[PDB]
RNA sequence: AUAAGGUGGGGUUAGUGA
């Protein structure tokens, strides 16, 4: 039912879809890690 | 390339090629980066539409556009389609040595010739200009001899004047269905701008003088010029490859004033009277003493070839016209006098061709044929045919046929109004009166027509055929039928309908009175049908032929015989009612696969491995032979082609 | 009663049908289109305002901004038409729009605004019209044909047969929308009711149903009949209405009180049924096994359990009866089912939809929408929101609303522009019900569902294009909006606007060229209705029927006239009478016909309004009542013609002509003949070109007058004045006082246009018809424009004709001409060429324009001007030298370094090249024009300069004579006040004219009138100079040009072109012609008179090709020429006014019942003059279409000539001296020719350019190139033996360069020896599959 | 021989009488 979805944006959406938005605070703790 | 200024048309390719290079680097950029994986992984999918993107645009589900929001060209339509190279490029090229305009007749020509513009041999023979202007010295070096051949000197006239003497040239009809759209000519220069053509070929060309354009061709090379003359040649074919007949005929004028040569008067200038021969006929005719259309009992004499080709003369006073007489000179040696000694309509004239082929050979053929255009057009011009409003003689029982057959449906109509009949019986009994009665004005004016002409001849009244010009015109075969003067005269037809159906109220008027609005509404509804449905049969029929071309190809006769004794049965065809095919002509020209026992029984007639021209097919005519088993070409046991004695005729030689 | 100006030559006419209303004004279409397009127009429908009103106010994205609409003002255009055609610009004017700005505060989207502006901000450019109606966009003119295509609306079609060929149709419904999304409803042969969206994939109608928010037992609900048992006594027995027992046989031995009915084996008839309802019972007993073949309509729960008991949508089973039998509840719902008449498709489709509630409903319309995505609540929400319920993605028209509530039976015509629930269920209803039986398809060439749309509907869906995609962009730049620093003109770009605009009439399927060598061309179009273009059909697919022509084609669509070609009957083109709906139907005009009496009111009908009436066909015999005279007359009910009563009729028809466009309404005797070659008569009729001296035709068709003024390329006066001074290039006119206005007296001054080049590069000119001192008629004619005269059209010119034979000359088509029509040089037209000369600046400097050349001889030299440019009029052949252009290459400008050592050694150097503007090969003519054109800033030469100061010139003329005449007014004016207080008639003139003003008047409102006429007086001044300098301003400044150029010269060449054997040219029947020979004076036939014949054609054409009108028309002419030459007879023989009085009044007497009825005892005595030496050349008869002369009045005509009855005339050779036996027909033919001339088609090559992708010839002639030798051909070849010929003209003669180039040697040296080589096309390819993924090589 | 020259769209011409 996945459609051959021969658009690459589309399925380019459905993986960068998975990751969620996240806040300026863990910024600094990614960049803490960094 | 540029175009016209600073920008430049592009490639497709050259665009696809910059993105898949693009593409390729920055995936190279991207792997020295170590990006992750999502990265990565997308563009490596973009490379994959990248490079199919290059080998066949739209096999991938979206395809792609660079401008216009139209999708650019690959590779692979480069080659396939009605523009790849195959069909563009590859098959049909561009040629040089060419020229085009529009045709029109000239009928003083021979047919061994055509007429041809100085402006255009001029441009056509340039290079020979050079060779030959070179070689008499007029001009040393080459440009010189350029700017002789612009500057219009005198002298070249006399120089492409003699360097078209004995050049072939080819002309060309763009729908060139079958092989006599390409034939030869030697050209004669014209005063003027279009291409004279002699009127005979205008048949086989099927290229009417509304406007039709021909291009031309000029072999360049030695052997191409004898294959030209020797096989191109427009005198060479006569007869179709279809079939053998002669497709050289007389088309429509000649055969009015030849029709309206033989015909007779019953009584007329010079009515009956004596003379010796055919030269006193003609000084009877340019003298005006006797009519043209009048019987005189004459004297000719002719010629056969019984013998081992042996011309012998002999003589009587046979009765005939005038006309008869004065035609009787042009016709060559070798023929019997009963050829002419009808009204020669269009059949009788082309078998009279046919036959002069089978007999006399082909050079009498040839020049008889260009004998009988001369007297044809000089007669037809001396004839005065013309066409009047008064001609068209409406028959004075239409009225009351068309009277008593409305009155028949108000019958039938009346049936279905306290209803004691159906619709569609109703439906098919007037369908089927106004068939019975539109027949009736059909034989009308026939029968009012054909032989309206009724005078006294050294007596009282006599009837005989009409001198109306239409019935000549129909009569003779030049052009039109009784259907379409049934058209004009009686009432046309029953049109039908856009379901495909008929209609029930015929179209009671005809084209010499006035249609109403209805009557030609409907006709227009049929008309644009029709040629509609000549545009897309067009398209189908091209597409046929285009296919299976190309599924033959390959057949080649290569072998003489394949010594079997294999092959089919040819019989005459029956319907289930007349013979509608006999059997002289399946037979005829194919060399047969056993002997002809005779129903004699046990007498061999023909043996096993003959030809079957004419004289055989006479011979087996007379002894009533029913089948013949024959040699055909799906039993010809010849490898990669077909024997000969398998196949037979040539059918145009 | 006529005008003065029609007396010049009044045209005889047959015809007896009495003319009630006469044509319209032809070009109304376009007219009252695109003037509906830009007018202000308030309450929205329909023009710019539903744009702007539609769109405004908008506000930002939950920012508080938000701007709206005040009103819009067009500016005047910066240019005239003609200068516009001169320069290439647009016509076009601008378009300031007032919007205003506000911006809420926070806290506040309903509070008030903190701030407003408003300025009036600009958007580009739309092109107006001419009252030609055409548009001009760059230079040229172009013309917008309307378009057919299909209403928005809601269709229902068979499909029959063809499909899965199984003989059972499918029936499927469909919704087409204005803008926005289509939806269509279909079924299977498994019968189940499916759906797609957007011609996508499949889905079963139920979920959509869902979607809509409904639950199962409102579905079952809606779609069927609540058919009731109920839990009784025993085995559950049942209510019943006996209308559900037709049409089925009893399966039980179905009875009631007490009382046997219809047993098992009897269907039961309506006899039976009528036996039941006699008795009138509903509650009967069924056996309970009737009851497990039914289906529950609702849901019964059980009560102890709570639970279902039973869904719905499920067939019974008796265990299940037992269910519900111990659970008490007594009402049983199901359905009706009756697969003859209410069959139960939708309940397997409530099977097959394996979804439950709204929600995954709106999944699957999601993932079938945008296929190959996670699913989303509020994605597949408001997506399913945003493809029906969107008031921006989604519309219906008005005429959308109408044809769905006509469709669905609804009752009032307006409504929404988005549809709802109830539309979608109505439509399941009734796509339901012809599936049941009732009702019908309809089939689309039906004209009541074909639309036409104009140019101001598309201009106006291309400006809304336009401004959604500048409002992304406006509410893109104010969600970001940071306040009190943006002036509305940031967020506006008129870029995006003029863009779109621009774009569409630049390249559109619709903003084709226009073609213009006749007045006809024009004329027929802009009458064109085409069905291609954007939204419309393609060339190539569509089918036979919707080009065939349908029975609601009668009146409003010409039948007759199309294009033969690839597309017949998809360019259909529009009537005479027909006019369009308000809603853009096409309406049709008819006669009220009242209960005995036919009212001679008008009265407009439209398509599918006609059906329900009866009409009169026009040629019925009334008799001066409105009474027809029969009892049965021919009428047509419903697309059929039959015979029905005297008292059944309700309309009758307009007039003959409403069934014709004007394409063929210029056919005389157009019924006589077949369709086939009518068509070709109109479509070559098309082509016509015109000539040097026009003329008008004998047989005209009445029509002539109408299409002469509708096509404005003839110049007609405005107003009824007298003729002041007349002249070749303007013409001055006295208004009379009646129409003159009270102020601005003023008089009339029209400018004609003369030499210029046409569309299609002929002459259109124009000359003055008239006399001087002579009284003009409002809406008269003045000036002959191209091939019209006197106020009528007429193409070509008639001549003698005769038929028959004549040495095969004749042959085919081929038609013998005789010397005299050339030596009278009356084919000869007119052509004019456009060539042009640029000059760019390139790096490495300008180009020059000067008479300085390297190395050519003095010959070009002579015949340029001091600045390089040939001078007007010199005659010059092809090849010659136009304007020398050179380029300086090897230019420096350098350095001063440079320029000091330049200063040291001189300047000598830097000079080579030549591209000078040469005249193109085998044409010759007259220059007669140049036109310069100079980049601004840039010094203008000398001969720019005397033509600049001629421009000047002329224009100062016309203003001056301007100020002389309005000045002539004003203190004209001041002698008509110095008339009363204080008249010096000696004292008013010594001083000049003024100094009236200062006489002695009193102190009242005459001499204040003085002082406001000297200040009228100094606004003639001074309004004079800032005009006059003004056009100094537009003539004397250096205009834009393309960037990169410098300057561009045109050069107008004149050509004239006679005839010459190869010519196409034809008469009007379909009768064509390539002229054969030119055949001297001598070997013409010549009758006892000795007058030549002129034309010889053909008697062969005619019975084959019906076309019997062309010798109609013969007859015809020839009694027309021999009345005119009989009044000639009678008028170089000197005679009184007497006899050409009683002669030519007998010759408009004339037998038969006409229209024409007038006399000649009402004139002057020298308008009877000055028309008789108009009739010397012939007598105009008009014929109309269907109402035309017959044979007797013919006959009758000719028998006041001389000439014999029958028409056929002996005549004599000029070669024998003799008389042809069987006199022959002669008479004379209007005859015209095509633009098809010889010099242009001829072409030939011997040796030329090659393309570069792969070295073959170029195709085409402009491109000096080579003919293709097409494949079939090649067949043609190898059909013969042919091998060395394909071998050669394949190889060499094409596309090696190798043998090409030594070829060329050979015959350059004599010799004839081919070398093979290989051909390069094929090097390409197989380096092309090479380049390719596929090794692929040539083996040993 | 310095007039050259790709891609789209549009318009036109020539292609039966049973
Ligand atoms: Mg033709
Ligand atoms: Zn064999």
């Amino acid at each position: 039912e996945i459609g051959r979805t021969t658009d690459p944006v589309r399925m380019y959406m459905r993986e960068m879809g998975t990751v969620e938005l996240l806040t300026r605070e863990g910024e600094i703790d990614i960049a803490k890690r960094i | 390339v540029p175009l016209d200024g600073g920008r430049f048309a592009t490639s497709d390719l050259n665009d696809l090629y910059r993105r898949v290079i693009n593409r390729n680097n920055r995936l190279k950029r991207l792997l020295d980066l170590a990006a992750p994986d999502i990265i990565v992984r997308n563009e490596k999918r973009m490379l994959q539409e990248a490079v199919d993107a290059l080998l066949d645009n739209g096999r991938r589900g979206r395809a792609i556009t660079g401008s216009n929001k139209r999708p650019l060209k690959s590779l692979a339509d480069m080659i396939k389609g009605k523009q790849g190279r195959f069909r563009q490029n590859l098959l049909g090229k561009r040629v040089d040595y060419s020229g085009r305009s529009v045709i029109t007749v000239g009928p003083y020509l021979r047919l061994h010739q055509c007429g041809l513009p100085k402006k255009m041999a001029l441009e056509l023979f340039k290079p020979f200009i050079y060779g030959k202007l070179e070689l008499r010295g007029l001009a040393t070096t080459i440009k010189a001899a350029k700017k002789m051949v612009e500057r219009e000197e005198a002298v070249v006239w006399d120089i492409l004047d003699e360097v078209i003497r004995e050049h072939p040239v080819l002309l060309n009809r763009a729908p060139t269905l079958h092989r006599l759209g390409i034939q030869a000519f030697e050209p004669v220069l014209i005063e003027g701008k279009a291409i004279q053509l002699h009127p005979l070929v205008c048949a086989a060309y099927n290229a009417d003088f509304d406007g039709d354009q021909m291009a031309v061709h000029v072999p360049l090379t030695l052997e191409a010029q004898l294959e030209a003359r020797a096989l191109m040649m427009s005198t060479n074919n006569i007869l179709s490859p279809a079939n053998g007949e002669p497709i050289i005929v007389p088309s429509q004028d000649v055969v009015l004033g030849l029709y309206y040569m033989t015909r007779d008067c019953v009584n007329a200038k010079g009515e009956g009277m004596v003379l010796t021969g055919p030269k006193e006929a003609e000084r009877l005719y340019r003298s005006g003493l006797a009519s043209l259309h009048a019987r005189v009992k004459v004297r000719i004499t002719e010629y056969e070839k019984d013998a081992n080709g042996e011309l012998v003369a002999k003589t009587s006073l046979k009765d005939t016209t005038v006309g008869r007489a004065i035609l009787w000179m042009i016709v060559p040696k070798g023929l019997p006098y009963s050829i002419v000694n009808q009204a020669l309509g269009k059949k009788a004239i082309s078998k009279m061709l046919n036959t002069c082929y089978r007999i006399l050979g082909l050079k009498p053929t040839v020049i008889f044929a260009d004998q009988i255009m001369y007297t044809g057009f000089a007669y037809a011009a001396r004839s005065g045919a013309s066409v009047g409003i008064d001609d068209m003689v409406i028959p004075e029982k239409k009225h009351e046929i068309i009277s008593e057959a409305e009155a028949e449906v108000a019958e039938i109509q009346e049936q279905f109004q306290s209803g004691l009949v159906t619709a569609g019986e109703r439906y098919n009994k007037v369908i089927d009166i106004w068939a019975a009665a539109n027949d009736r004005v059909s034989k009308a004016m026939m029968d009012n027509l054909q032989t309206e002409t009724v005078i006294n001849r050294d007596g009282q009244e006599e009837k005989q055929v009409s001198f109306n010009s239409i019935y000549m015109m129909a009569d003779s075969g030049a052009r039109g039928s009784a259907a379409q003067i049934r058209q004009l005269a009686g009432m046309r037809g029953l049109m039908a309908k856009p379901d495909g159906s008929i209609i029930e109220t015929p179209i009671t008027a005809n084209f010499r009175e006035g249609l109403n609005v209805l009557q030609y509404f409907i006709s227009t509804h049929g008309a644009r049908k029709g040629l509609a449905d000549t545009a897309l049969k067009t398209a189908n029929s091209g597409y046929l032929t285009r296919r299976l071309v190309d599924v033959a190809q390959d057949l080649v006769v290569t072998e003489d015989d394949c010594g079997t004794h294999e092959g089919i049965m040819m019989t005459p065809v029956i319907e289930g009612g007349d013979v509608k095919e006999p059997l002289r002509d399946r037979v005829l020209g194919r060399v047969t696969a056993e002997d002809v026992l005779k129903p004699g029984t046990a007498d061999i007639l023909v043996p096993r491995n003959t030809l079957l021209h004419e004289q055989w097919c006479d011979l087996l005519e007379e002894n009533s032979v029913d089948a013949v088993k024959v040699r055909s070409v799906v039993s010809c046991d010849t490898d990669f082609g077909v024997c000969a004695h398998c196949y037979g005729r040539d059918l145009a030689r | 009663v006529y005008s003065y100006t029609e007396k010049k030559r009044i045209r005889k006419d047959f015809g007896k049908r009495p003319q009630v209303l006469d044509v319209p004004y032809l070009l109304s279409i376009q007219l009252d289109s695109f003037q509906k397009f830009i007018e202000q127009d308030p309450e929205g429908q329909y023009g710019l305002e539903a744009a702007f009103r539609s769109v405004f106010p908008i506000q930002s994205y939950s920012g508080n901004s938000e701007l709206q609409y005040v009103s819009y003002r067009l500016g005047e255009p910066v240019f005239d038409v003609q200068e516009c055609q001169i320069r290439g610009v647009t016509y076009s004017a601008p378009l300031r729009v007032k919007l205003r700005l506000v911006i809420y505060e926070r806290e506040a989207p309903e509070g008030t605004v903190k701030d407003i502006k408003e300025q009036e901000v600009y958007m580009g450019e739309i092109p107006l019209m001419t009252d030609n109606g055409t548009f001009v966009i760059n230079g040229t003119e172009r013309v917008i044909v309307s378009q057919l295509h299909r209403s928005p609306g809601v269709f229902f079609d068979s499909d029959k047969g063809k499909t899965h060929s199984s003989g059972k149709v499918l029936y499927n419904a469909r919704i087409i929308p204005y803008r926005g999304s289509w939806l269509d409803f279909e079924f299977d042969p498994k019968d189940n009711l499916f759906v797609r969206i957007d011609r996508r994939r499949k889905l079963p109608a139920t979920i959509i149903l869902r979607a809509l928010n409904y639950t199962t037992e409102q579905i079952l609900d809606l779609f069927f009949e609540k058919v009731i048992f109920e839990i009784r006594d025993n085995k559950l027995q049942m209510e019943l209405v006996p209308e559900r027992l037709r049409g089925e046989t009893a399966s039980f031995d179905i009875e009631a009180n007490g009382k046997v009915y219809v047993e098992k084996g009897r269907r039961i008839t309506a006899r039976h049924i009528r036996q039941l309802e006699k008795d009138d019972v509903k509650l009967i007993e069924v056996p309970v096994e009737y009851i497990a073949g039914k289906v529950v309509a609702k849901d019964y729960i059980d009560e102890s359990t709570g639970e279902l008991i039973c869904a719905a949508n499920m067939e019974l089973s008796l265990d299940l009866l037992a269910k519900l039998s111990q659970s008490g509840h007594k009402r049983i719902e199901t359905l009706f089912t009756n697969d003859l008449d209410h069959g139960p498709y939708i309940s397997e489709t409530l099977r097959v939809d394996p979804t439950n509630d709204r929600l995954s409903a709106l999944v699957e319309i999601y993932r079938m929408m945008r296929p190959g995505e996670p699913p989303t609540r509020e994605a597949a929400e408001s997506l399913f929101e945003n493809l029906f319920f969107s008031e921006d993605r989604y519309d219906l028209s008005a005429v959308g609303r109408m044809k769905f509530n006509r469709s669905l039976l609804r009752e009032e015509i307006e409504g929404s522009g988005i549809l709802s629930k109830d539309d979608i269920i109505d439509v399941m209803k009734k796509l339901i019900d012809i599936r049941n039986g009732k009702g019908e398809v309809d089939d689309i060439d039906h004209l009541g569902n074909r639309r036409i749309r104009s140019v101001g509907e598309m201009a106006e869906n291309q400006f809304r294009v336009g401004l959604v995609r500048v409002e992304r962009a406006v509410k893109e730049r104010l969600s970001l909006g940071d306040l009190d620093t943006l002036m509305p003109q940031d967020m506006i770009n008129a870029k995006p606007i003029s863009a779109a605009v621009k774009e569409f009439f630049g390249s559109s399927q619709l903003s084709q060229f226009m073609d213009q060598n006749n007045p006809l061309s024009e004329i027929t179009h802009k009458r064109r209705i085409s069905a291609l273009g954007p939204g419309g059909l393609t060339r190539e697919r569509a089918g036979f029927e919707v080009r065939d022509v349908h029975p609601t084609h009668y009146g409003r669509v010409c039948p007759i006239e199309t294009p033969e070609g690839p597309n017949i009957g998809l360019i259909n083109s529009l009537s005479v009478y027909a006019q369009t709906n308000e809603y853009g139907f096409l309406e049709t005009p008819y006669r009220k016909v009242t209960d005995g009496v036919v009212t001679d009111e008008i009265h407009y009908l439209s398509a599918i309004e006609e059906g329900n009436y009866v009409i009169a066909q026009a040629n019925s015999n009334l008799d001066e009542e409105g009474h027809f005279v029969e009892d049965l007359v021919t009428c047509r009910s419903k697309g059929e013609s039959s015979l029905f009563s005297r008292d059944q009729v309700d309309y009758m028809d307009v007039s003959t002509q409403q069934v014709v466009s004007v394409g063929a309404s210029l056919i005389p005797f157009l019924e006589h003949d077949d369709a086939n070659r009518a068509l070709m008569g109109a479509n070559m009729q098309r082509q016509a070109v015109p000539t040097l001296r026009a003329d008008k035709p004998l047989v005209g068709t009445g029509m002539e007058r109408a299409v002469a003024v509708d096509s404005g390329v003839t110049a007609v006066a405005k107003r009824g004045g007298v003729v002041q001074y007349v002249d070749a290039s303007r013409i001055v006119i006295k208004v009379n006082e009646d129409e003159m206005y009270p102020g601005e007296a003023g008089i009339d001054i029209y400018n004609l246009t003369k030499y210029t080049r046409s569309n299609q590069n002929t002459c259109i000119n124009q000359m003055p018809c008239v006399s001087l001192g002579e009284p003009v008629e409002r809406g008269d004619v003045l000036a002959d424009g191209p091939s019209t005269d006197l106020g009528e059209l007429a193409l070509g010119q008639n001549m003698r004709v005769a038929f028959m034979p004549w040495n095969g000359y004749n042959f085919e088509d081929s038609i013998l001409v005789s010397e005299r029509v050339v030596q009278e040089d009356r084919f000869t037209t007119i052509h004019i060429q456009e060539l042009a000369c640029v000059s760019r600046d390139t790096k490495l400097g300008p180009e020059e324009i000067t008479a300085d050349i390297p190395n050519v001889g003095e010959a070009a030299l002579s015949k340029l001007d001091e600045s390089g440019i040939v001078y007007i009029g010199a005659e010059v052949t092809g090849g010659d030298i136009l304007v020398g252009k050179v380029t300086p290459k090897g230019e420096t400008q350098l350095t001063p370094e440079e320029k000091l050592l330049r200063a040291i050694f001189g300047e000598k150097a830097s000079d080579v090249k030549d591209s000078s503007l040469r005249v193109p090969n085998g044409v010759s003519g007259t220059v007669i024009d140049v036109q310069v054109f100079t980049r601004d800033g840039v010094e203008k030469d000398k001969r720019a300069l005397e033509i600049e100061e001629m421009q000047l010139k002329q224009a100062k003329k016309d203003l001056s004579e301007e100020l002389q005449i309005l000045e002539a007014g004003l203190f004209s004016r001041i002698r008509a006040v110095l008339v009363a207080g204080g008249v010096e008639a000696e004292k008013l003139d010594k001083l000049p004219r003024d100094r009236w003003l200062e006489l002695g008047l009193t102190d009242e409102e005459k001499q204040n009138q003085l002082e406001q006429l000297a200040e009228q007086y100094d606004e003639l001044k001074h309004e004079f100079e800032k005009k006059l300098e003004a056009k100094r301003r537009k003539i004397t400044q250096g205009d834009d040009l393309a960037p990169g150029v410098l300057k561009i010269v045109k050069v107008y060449l004149a050509v004239k072109r006679r005839i010459q054997p190869g010519d196409k040219m034809a008469g009007r029947h379909g009768n064509k012609g390539v002229i054969s020979k030119i055949n001297p004076i001598e070997d013409m036939p010549y009758d006892e008179n000795g007058t030549p014949v002129d034309i010889v054609l053909n008697p062969l054409g005619v019975p084959s090709r019906m076309n019997i009108g062309q010798i109609l028309e013969t007859h015809l002419g020839m009694a027309a020429k021999g009345i005119g030459d009989k009044i000639n007879a009678m008028l170089k023989q000197q005679q009184e006014v007497a006899k050409l009085r009683e002669f030519i009044q007998r010759a408009y007497d004339l037998g038969a019942d006409v229209r024409q009825k007038v006399d000649l005892s009402t004139f002057s005595d020298e308008e009877v003059m000055r028309l008789a030496e108009n009739l010397r050349k012939g007598m105009p008869i008009a014929t109309p279409v269907f109402d035309g002369a017959k044979e007797a009045e013919i006959k009758e005509l000719l028998k006041l000539g001389d000439l014999p009855t029958s028409g056929q005339i002996r005549l004599y050779d000029g070669r024998t001296g003799e008389q042809f036996e069987r006199p022959v027909t002669v008479g004379y033919m209007y005859m015209l020719k095509l633009n098809h001339l010889v010099d242009d088609k001829m072409h030939a090559r011997s040796t030329g350019s090659y393309s570069l992708v792969t070295q073959q010839p170029l195709g085409g002639k402009a491109q000096f190139g080579g003919q293709r030798f097409g494949e079939m051909e090649v067949w043609a070849l190898e059909a013969y033996g042919a091998a060395y010929t394909l071998q050669e003209m394949l190889t060499v003669k094409s596309d090696d360069v190798n043998g090409r180039t030594k070829m060329y040697k050979n015959i350059v040296d004599g010799n004839h020896q081919m070398e093979p080589g290989m051909p390069e096309s094929f090097n390409v390819l197989l380096k092309e599959i090479r380049s390719l993924g596929i090794n692929i090589e040539l083996e040993d």
